[PDB]
């Protein structure tokens, strides 16, 4: 089974740790088997414990009253751990999402390893430059070269990008 | 599916708290668009769980 994944956070760090002083707030992935969706997808919500990032809200539209009834990291802890342990995580720029899972998995002070000791941590990012280099990789970008819609789907938030991030996936494998 | 749509229901509708905080550009007037009729029951109640929430802002402690 093949997971592709798409963290949103509140805001990113650009100095120092990407991560730190930053929290999870949307949690979206996508289970892909014999190259086809299997419709187990991972769609869950998490607690922002901040303010959301100005920039960030101008990304997707998130307002942190909307994370205020929704579990936290903790909450969900196992259960997403279970759901990715032992399998092939596939996401763009592994080193932002990766790094806030780890980020939140230590918070729980719980002796968890890296989800790099655990889990197949494979970005797709350094495939696409690979296969495109000096172009634009994005995720809108690979989109349109594959000529994906990613604005007409009722999907917002991280599992519209998990989705998106899906196709293309099994489109460069394909 | 059916809460798929109905959880996205509830993104739109914190949009209405950012306006105690109009610094950043938060078109107000858009989640009237996005948030069809067939959900108005719902978006009705979720603008009264909102504009409460924005009170308090998050408060940990
Ligand atoms: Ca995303």
């Amino acid at each position: 089974r093949q997971i592709v994944l798409d963290t949103e956070t509140t805001g990113m760090n650009q100095i120092g740790a990407h991560y730190e002083g930053h929290k999870i707030i949307e949690i979206g992935a996508v289970e892909v088997v014999n190259r086809r969706l299997t419709g187990n997808n991972f769609h869950v919500y998490l607690k922002p414990d901040r303010l959301v990032d100005p920039e960030a809200f101008g990304v997707h539209g998130i307002a942190d009253e909307f994370l205020l009834d929704k579990p936290t990291f903790a909450e969900v802890a196992d259960e997403f751990m279970d759901y990715i342990r032992g399998a092939e995580l596939v996401i763009h720029n592994a080193a932002f999402d990766i790094g806030f899972m780890d980020y939140e998995f230590s918070l729980l002070k719980r002796d968890i390893p890296k989800t790099n000791t655990f889990c197949k941590v494979t970005d797709s990012l350094a495939v696409a430059r690979k296969m495109f280099p000096g172009k634009r990789n994005s995720l809108d970008a690979l989109c349109a070269r594959y000529e994906i819609d990613n604005s007409k789907r009722t999907l917002h938030g991280a599992l519209l990008d998990a989705q998106i991030l899906a196709e293309v996936y099994l489109a460069m494998t394909g | 599916q059916t809460e798929m749509d109905k959880v996205n229901v509830d993104l739109a509708a914190a949009g209405v708290a950012f306006k105690e905080r109009y610094n950043m550009p938060v078109i107000a007037e858009a989640v009237e668009r996005e948030q069809p009729e067939h959900l108005r029951s719902w978006f009705r109640e979720r603008l009264i769980a909102h504009r409460l929430a924005s009170v308090n802002l998050s408060r940990l402690p």
